[PDB]
C-alpha cells in the first residue's frame, strides 16, 4: 500500500517552508468574490 | 443574499428616467405654429391677422 514518497516535495524545500500555516485564498481573491455578489 | 441586492443600480436608473419623463410630459407647450408679425403691423390690424389665422 501507501509508498508515503510522492514528487510532491519540490515545493517544500524553499519555495514553501514547513509549519506556517499559510491561507489557501489571495486576499485580493477574497475581495473579488465579495464584490462580485453584488 | 437577495436579488435586492444587485438591483439598486437599475431600479435607480428606472425611477430617474421615468421621473424625467412625467416632467417633461407636463411642461412642454403642445401648440404648433409658432407665428410672429414684424415690427410695423398697427396692433389693431395685426389682431386681425390672429384672428383670421
Amino acid at each position: 500500500p501507501a509508498p508515503s514518497a510522492n514528487p510532491a516535495k519540490i515545493f517544500i524545500r524553499r519555495f514553501f517552508s514547513a509549519g506556517v500555516a499559510k491561507n489557501v485564498v489571495s486576499y485580493s481573491n477574497v475581495m473579488a468574490a465579495q464584490r462580485a455578489m453584488e | 443574499n437577495t436579488p435586492l441586492q444587485a438591483i439598486g443600480v437599475p431600479v435607480a436608473l428606472y425611477d430617474a428616467l421615468m421621473a424625467r419623463a412625467i416632467d417633461s410630459a407636463d411642461g412642454t407647450p403642445n401648440s404648433k405654429w409658432l407665428v410672429t408679425a414684424s415690427r410695423d403691423l398697427d396692433d389693431g390690424q395685426a389682431k386681425e391677422v390672429k384672428e383670421g389665422i
